[PDB]
């Protein structure tokens, strides 16, 4: 089958229930050419999650989609079985792949829960070829409604929200937040942006170009240096992975940190989510569930020495690399969706509307 | 003459352009060896000749780099300890027991053996400063803590190499990015075989939960209690006062500068952008705004406690400390 | 089916085992199961016969016509390809960890991959700065003492490395839409020659990809007998593995 | 009808009730514009009710008529959807506005009678202005037999804090009337403050008059529960960021004297309803519901 | 090691600042309210340099009197300025030609233009070099030294773009060529001959226009009297590989940076490189030359404040903005992106931007400058707009109700001027 991952490096005594892969080490090379065991479509998919060809929510969750719909155009029943259960008991070994690639986010674990309810709502006497076409208009559907659409709805409501001569702080990568500022400057608004970017991603850079070419006067500055710029700054726009049932705001490590400093200057912080990242689940810190990347993405070249370079050989050090942070609700003043605008407090009430 | 005058303008051009004395405690003694230098060697009759030329001396040098304070701290220190020597040899603070109650042109020609006497007390005093700070480490670590720690600080550094002795703690150091000289410390401190985890800024509230307290060194230490850390201290102390986290700040007390955080936009020190955007960004660069500030501003009030050679101190008595170093007078320098 | 395995021969088992066999049983190691085999026929059209009495897992060969070029042997062999196309020749003779190429070949969704090793008319070689992606390819014959790259390539990739001394084994990962090119337009003869370093010219003009494997293990023994002996000299070596 | 005794009805049926709210009489006198209408298409008479409940926004810059009219809009739409022909469609709105007059009309009683269990003997209330529904709170409470105390602000815009005095005293209520800026000073006397709302906003936050956030805030530090009493004809989807955010026409004309301000859900302990005492997060589901 | 040298050119043979240079040297320019010698004098003294041989030819009065007034000629300085002059010098050839003569240079000097914008430290290419020297005997005549950069920097002016070929593993220059107006670039295959592996091909680098040599290289300009510039140096040296040898290296530096203004295009952006502080320390509040003229205040949004300014009430700088000592601005006006030097008078709802003003300008009420250049003591009269790329030399007027054209220069001196003028545009 398909081996286990080895973890690399050593990690935190807090964090040794997560495990740490390395970039550079993949699944490929213990697995088939040409691949059996996996789909070929999850294989490649599963290749540029490690590696980090693709990275953002929406993103992530658009090329799982696409795989899929690879898999059921090229999936055919065996005899003597249903559709229904067969799919779904195929699909699970992938996602496992996927996983042990890189751990799946919240985006792509809702998509998971709606094509699973999907093809088990696929009657039994349902035709093969029209049982496939169906499922591949649904996830079309889903990419549209959920995205596309909703993107549009939330620019509408963001727009109301900006004014002319305002300052607007962003941190680190999002489409929806580009798309925001991209719209609100063409229907003739005029302001500023200030791009805040953390290493050792540095995704801000990406929003930064975005801004360039579309005539939005920009700033750039690190996360350190953010509470330099906050008094000059009248509504932080931030992006998010993912909406708790408790209201809190799992994100890119560094945005609690940003709601916190933007609190201490009286700075609203606005927050603009699509609502198939709601999640169900609670989480009260950022310790309890996370991601760990690659330590050695820590090392930085400074002068002419890497200090952190064989930083295992030193048998008490250890490199720790978060991914993910998590907001309280009481440090968000207001939640952007395509339903309107509503506080944290009620991130549950859309997840009770949505579901029934 | 021509030797203390090359010295001078040694001194002031590496301030300029950086470098120089990676030590504050190197950087104290150099201002202190130069200004007894300048005492000896130039000419003057009575004691307001002795504060004038100081006093040009003094601006010049903070005039030349305005972010380092250790320098016009020590010029203060120096005109304290010569008004002192000249109150004391021809003589016998605001209050108000002296608001109720209530000449520098003569000379003496023993006050100069006097005023070096103290000058080379002073520099004795500052020679072992880091040991007696670093002496107070088991007074404030206990067994299997969690200690916070931002960029890389000489004294933070001794001070939990010496509590490294005895106990046996975790320490968490964030890089200070750009310049993460938090690397060196956290192998450093390896190599003293304490556990170190190293992490960016961004997750310093992240971790904050789990942290027991949070030492740091500092830049200036304001009249008022506040801090001139380097960037990113602001929001350390903000997660730390967000779960009442401890923040001592390990500090000596020739850092301690009578200047209040009135000042606006000489405080930070910018630098160039290549350190946050690097040059090969291209045309984007054109119309983009990229500011690179080196240090951060801390009020008092996110500050518990202050750990210098004399001993452990609360923000609020820092007004005291600064009255017994500079007389009110020489503030504007 | 993300691959199917295709052996060119328009040979003679010179060595302590067939020649065929070594690029055979690499193909059988990294996973394999159904292999397209282009026989001789200017000589005999007989090696079908001779593989027949082989041990491998599954081989389907097809003799081919008189003379014919390695476009043109891809040619023949069209309904026999449906998907993604591993083109190899006999020659190969490495330990190379297919994954090293076949990666390069999926994470990036190349239109073409292929494996050079270090050298121990030469062919010049220019990549970009990861080593990974190849951005130029000349012979000497084409070009009048003068290598002349576009401005736009040095705008899009201001670093190029350049190899003069490489060692091409002919190992290919092919996309299906090159073979339907290849039937829309039979000028092209042979992959080696004209088909690659057309690609590597059109990926600078629907976006075409093209990347490249540098190793400095070991290398297929040239056509020439000359070296006919160095792959014995290291047979013995790669025996006890293999 | 017509613009002109469109608003000579609406400042009548005012006048003749001064006890019945702003919001009741908009709500009232659009229906009475729904009931002699002489049109035949929904989409003209959601057009003129539009017109109506902008003319009758002109007439008073409350914030409570502009959330009637909004419930009003949501009330017709509702009932097209629920019937396609408009000469069907009619009957059932006037009379679902019969019921939802008579409704709107209730409410007060049952604030009153949800409310007063709240206050305590011996407790000492702490009122901002004049609110007819605190008056109903506090007289159910004396109903009940029980003891209290009242302190009222000036409220220096319109003495309406010296009305409220009057009012309580001519129930013999033992209440104190403090300048606008002694509720720093009189908060560590009270027990608990009791405000009315002139409007609801989404997150559950209030509008109200000028000193309600200063009020509110010294509670917060006091560490004082701070309940607000406050009809459901009043709940708005507004989302104001700050008191700059919130629209200029129901600050002024109703150096710089804005009439309303907004007071934040994380000061507000409980909100005391014709639904029933609510968190301030309950108010959200409520127009989200409300709204598909 | 013995002292490190520098010869300093201080003449720019060609004329791509006509004519703006008729009158003033281009070497005494004002970038930021600092003459462009100041900013090569202060780099090579940072970087080491003990002694630097100015050359001057045309205007060389105005140059040495300058030289003379400045901080470098003090008896405090650690790098001794020396002034040679002669007016028989034609291109820089010339010059290391009577180095060569005079033997000014003993060894391991630094060549650079005398307007070139620099914070480099060299000490790291001086070691290779003379580590290279060592080993192979002194084979190595001359390193270059390159910018990290990308082509599409605004600093990446078309006429400097040069593209090169080096031996990756040892730092060496086998091809360097200029790309002015080619969409093809070809590179001979006899540097293939030379080895098989390390040839590089880098577009990615910006000519600093500074080089560490050697007496060897004077040497070889005296005996080849064709050598005018470095080009043809570089070129005729790598051209001729099969005999004399005379390898020449490269050093690239990615965190410090260096330019050279040899047109209004690298003006502009090495005058917004230096206002966004980007070649620190070297800064306008520094004040790095010790005059009380230049001295200023740095404050939010890269702002910059000379004493008594006295800004007008309802008037607005943006961002990026330097004023001299004694500017005054009127009313309801809006600077942005502009450098104005001391003594200037702004009139009242006035709009600059991307203007640069030297000292003496005035300017009345209602004007709108955009991407504009004034000269000493121009003036400018009400209702006058000038549209991007315009330049005013040398007391030039421009009468009112007049919109200039976008390439439009207008200089005192006839010919050279597009449009000559004295106090309006028409005639």
């Amino acid at each position: 089958q398909v081996p286990t991952r080895k973890d690399y490096g050593s990690k935190v005594s807090l964090f040794s229930h997560l495990p740490q892969y390395s970039r550079q080490n993949s699944l490929t090379q213990f697995m088939s050419i040409p691949s059996s065991v996996i789909h070929p479509a999850m294989v490649r998919l599963g290749l540029q999650y490690s590696q980090g060809l693709v990275s953002g929510s929406n993103a992530r969750c658009i090329a799982l989609l696409r795989a899929l719909q690879q898999v059921i155009q090229d999936y055919t029943t065996p005899p003597n079985e249903e559709l229904s259960r067969d799919l779904v008991n195929k699909l699970k070994p992938y996602m496992s792949f996927l996983t042990q690639c890189r751990p799946l986010s919240a985006s792509m674990h809702n998509a998971i829960k709606f094509l699973n309810k999907e093809i088990t709502s696929v009657g039994s006497s349902k035709r093969e070829e029209e049982a496939k076409s169906e499922l591949r208009a649904a996830i079309d559907r889903y990419v549209q409604e959920k995205i596309v659409l909703a993107a549009q709805a939330i620019s509408r409501f963001a727009y109301q929200k900006i004014s002319n001569g305002d300052v607007i702080l962003v941190y680190g990568c999002s489409s929806l937040v580009s798309r925001i500022l991209q719209e609100a400057w063409t229907e003739g608004r005029r302001f500023r942006v200030v791009v805040v970017d953390s290493r050792p991603w540095l995704e801000g850079r990406h929003t930064l170009r975005s801004l360039v070419h579309a005539g939005v006067p920009a700033s750039y500055l690190l996360i350190p240096a953010a509470s330099y710029v906050l008094p000059e700054v009248s509504k932080v726009l931030l992006g998010a992975h993912a909406l708790l049932a408790n209201g809190s705001v799992m994100s890119r490590v560094g945005t609690a940190q940003l709601a916190l400093v933007a609190r201490a200057h009286n700075v609203p912080v606005l927050v603009c989510c699509e609502t198939y990242k709601f999640c169900e689940r609670v989480q009260t810190d950022a310790f309890v569930s996370n991601e760990l990347d690659d330590p050695d993405d820590l090392q930085c070249k400074r002068g002419e020495h890497v200090a952190l370079a064989n930083w295992q050989n030193h048998a008490s050090l250890r490199l720790l690399n978060l991914v993910y942070d998590v907001t309280p609700p009481e440090l968000v003043d207001l939640v952007i969706t395509e339903l309107g605008m509503i506080p944290c407090s009620s991130v549950p009430v859309v997840l009770r509307v949505k579901s029934s | 003459g021509s030797e203390l005058s090359e010295r001078i303008e040694s001194f002031v051009e590496t301030l300029k352009r950086g470098g120089g004395p990676r030590s504050s405690e190197e950087m104290a003694r150099e201002t202190l060896g130069l200004l007894r230098q300048i005492i000896t060697d130039h000419r003057w009759s009575n004691a307001g000749e002795l504060m004038e030329l100081i006093r040009r001396e003094g601006r010049r040098m903070t005039a030349a780099q305005p972010s380092e304070t250790t320098v016009g701290n020590m010029v203060r220190r120096v005109l304290k300890i010569i008004r002192e020597e000249y109150g004391r040899l021809h003589g016998r603070q605001e209050s108000l027991h002296k608001l109720l109650t209530s000449d520098f042109s003569f000379h003496y020609a023993q006050l100069q053996s006097n005023i070096i006497e103290a000058i080379n007390e002073l520099l004795v005093e500052l020679e072992g400063t880091m040991e007696n700070i670093a002496a107070q480490a088991l007074e404030h670590i206990h067994s299997n803590e969690v200690i916070m720690t931002i960029g890389f600080s000489r004294t933070v550094e001794a001070f939990l190499k010496e509590a490294a002795r005895k106990r046996k703690f975790h320490v968490i150091v964030a890089e200070c990015a750009p310049f993460c000289q938090g690397h060196e410390m956290a192998v450093n401190l390896s190599k003293a075989g304490i556990e170190t985890t190293v992490m960016t800024d961004a997750a310093i509230f992240a971790v904050m939960s789990r942290v027991n307290k949070v030492i740091i060194g500092t830049k200036t230490i304001l009249a008022n209690g506040a801090l001139r850390a380097v960037t990113g201290t602001h929001t350390l102390a903000l997660a730390a006062k967000h779960h009442s986290t401890p923040l001592i700040v390990c500090a000596p007390m020739f850092k301690l500068s009578p200047q209040f955080p009135n000042e606006e936009d000489s405080f930070h020190k910018f630098v160039a952008p290549e350190e946050v955007l690097p040059f090969t960004e291209g045309d984007i660069l054109e119309k983009v705004s990229v500011h690179c500030p080196v240090f951060d501003y801390v009020p008092p009030e996110l500050i518990t406690l202050f750990i210098s050679n004399i001993g452990g101190n609360a923000p609020s008595y820092i007004y005291r400390l600064m009255s017994e170093l500079y007389h009110p007078d020489d503030h504007v320098l | 089916m993300e691959f199917q395995a295709v052996v060119m021969a328009v040979l003679l088992p010179v060595g302590n085992k067939p020649l065929i066999w070594y690029p055979l049983n690499l193909l059988e190691r990294v996973g394999f199961e159904e292999v397209i085999v282009v026989t001789t026929r200017d000589v005999q059209k007989a090696l079908c016969a001779e593989f027949k009495m082989k041990m491998k897992p599954d081989i389907v060969c097809i003799p081919d016509d008189a003379d014919m070029g390695t476009a043109d042997s891809l040619r023949y062999i069209y309904p026999k390809l449906k998907t993604d196309v591993l083109v190899l020749s006999c020659d190969l003779i490495t330990d190379v960890a297919l994954h090293e190429v076949v990666d390069l070949f999926r994470a990036y969704d190349a239109s073409l991959a292929m494996l050079m090793r270090k050298g121990q008319q030469r062919d010049f070689i220019g990549v970009d700065s990861t080593g990974k992606r190849l951005l130029f390819m000349a012979n000497e014959a084409d070009l009048d003492e003068e290598l002349v790259i576009k401005g736009s390539i040095l705008q899009k990739h201001p670093r190029i490395r350049f190899h003069t001394g490489l060692v091409d084994a002919h190992l290919y990962c092919l996309k299906k839409y090159i073979v339907d090119f290849l039937m829309e337009n039979g000028s092209i003869t042979s992959i080696r020659s004209e088909l690659i370093p057309y690609l590597v010219r059109k990926q600078f003009s629907k976006s075409l990809d093209i990347y490249s494997f540098i190793k400095e293990a070991n290398t297929l023994n040239l056509a020439p007998y000359d070296a006919c002996w160095n792959a014995c000299r290291g047979d013995r070596w790669e025996d006890l593995s293999r | 009808m017509d613009d002109k005794e469109l608003i000579e009805y609406f400042k009548s049926q005012m006048k003749e009730d001064p006890d019945m709210a702003s919001a009741v009489a908009a709500i009232r006198t659009l229906l009475e514009f729904l009931k002699r209408d002489k049109g035949e298409t929904i989409q003209g008479l959601r057009a003129n009710l539009t017109s109506a409940i902008e003319t009758l926004c002109g007439v008073d810059s409350s914030v409570a008529v502009s959330s009637g009219g909004e419930l009003f809009l949501r009330f017709i739409s509702l009932a097209s959807l629920e019937y396609s022909d408009y000469s069907k469609c009619k009957k059932i709105m006037i009379e679902r506005g019969e019921l939802f007059l008579r409704r709107i009309s209730l409410s007060r009683n049952k604030i009153a009678d949800l409310c007063h269990t709240f206050i305590k003997d011996g407790a000492t209330i702490l009122t901002h202005a004049y609110s007819r529904v605190v008056l109903r709170v506090l007289e159910a409470a004396v109903a009940a037999k029980k003891r209290f105390s009242v302190y009222v602000t000036e409220s220096q815009p319109d003495l309406s804090g010296k009305k409220m005095a009057k009012a309580l005293c001519h129930l013999n209520v033992p209440v104190t009337v403090v300048l606008d800026a002694a509720v720093g000073y009189i908060m560590e006397k009270a027990d608990l403050v009791i405000v009315g709302a002139e409007g609801v906003v989404e997150n559950g936050g209030i509008i109200n008059k000028i000193g309600t956030n200063q009020m509110a805030v010294c509670a917060k530090a006091q560490n004082k529960p701070f309940y607000v009493v406050a009809e459901s004809f009043k709940f708005v989807r507004l989302f104001p960021l700050n008191q700059q955010d919130v629209p200029d026409k129901f600050k002024y004309k109703a150096e710089e004297h804005p009439w309303v301000d907004y007071t934040a859900p994380s000061l507000i302990t409980l909100l005391f309803t014709d639904l029933g005492v609510l968190t301030p997060s309950a108010v959200s589901d409520e127009l989200i519901k409300l709204y598909l | 090691p013995p002292p490190l040298q520098a010869v300093l050119v201080a003449d720019s043979f060609d004329r791509r600042f006509f004519p703006i240079s008729k009158d003033q040297p281009r070497v005494l320019l004002p970038l930021a309210n600092v003459a462009l010698i100041d900013y090569t004098l202060e780099f090579l003294t940072a970087t080491g340099v003990q002694e630097t041989f100015v050359f001057c030819c045309w205007k060389a009065a105005q140059i040495k009197e300058h030289l003379l007034k400045s901080k470098w000629c003090r008896p405090t300085s650690l790098n001794v300025v020396r002034i040679i002059t002669s007016e028989l010098y034609r291109s820089l050839g010339d010059v290391l030609r009577d180095v060569d003569a005079k033997a000014l240079v003993r060894s391991d000097f630094l060549l650079v233009y005398g307007d070139v914008i620099s914070n480099i430290n060299i000490t790291r290419a001086l070691e290779e070099h003379r580590l290279r020297r060592k080993l192979e005997k002194n084979v190595s005549v001359m390193t270059m030294i390159f910018k990290e950069s990308s082509p599409s920097h605004p600093t990446r002016c078309h006429e400097d773009n040069v593209v090169v070929a080096v031996d990756s593993t040892t730092n060496r220059v086998l091809h360097f060529q200029k790309t002015q107006g080619l969409r093809r670039f070809a590179f001979p295959l006899s540097l293939f001959q030379g080895s098989s592996d390390g040839v590089e091909v880098r577009y990615d680098l910006l000519d600093c226009h500074i080089s560490i040599c050697s007496p060897q290289v004077a040497q070889l300009f005296t005996d080849n009297f064709d050598y005018q510039t470095r080009d043809d140096f570089v070129r005729g040296l790598l051209v001729n590989e099969e005999i004399l040898g005379n390898q020449i290296h490269m050093h690239v530096t990615a965190k410090e940076y260096g330019a050279r203004v040899s047109n209004l295009h690298m003006y502009s952006a090495v005058c917004a490189d230096v206002i966004r502080r980007w070649v620190y320390p070297l800064t306008p509040e520094a004040n790095f030359t010790d005059s009380t003229t230049q001295s200023c205040t740095h404050s939010r949004h890269n702002i910059y404040r000379g004493p008594e300014v006295s800004l007008g009430h309802g008037s607005i700088l943006e961002e990026n903005v330097l004023l001299g000592s004694g500017t005054v601005i009127g009313s309801n006006c809006f600077i942005t992106n502009s450098v104005i030097g001391p003594g200037c008078h702004i009139g009242d709802n006035v709009v600059l931007d991307q203007t640069y003003l030297w000292q003496g300008v005035r300017v009345a009420a209602g004007a709108q400058i955009h991407q504009s250049l004034l000269c000493d003591n121009a003036e400018v009269k009400e209702r006058v707009t000038l549209k991007p790329r315009s330049v005013l030399t040398s007391q030039v007027v421009v009468g009112p109700n007049i919109t200039l054209p976008e390439g439009s220069v207008i200089s005192l001196h006839p010919p050279d001027a597009e449009e000559d003028e004295d106090d309006g545009e028409f005639s």
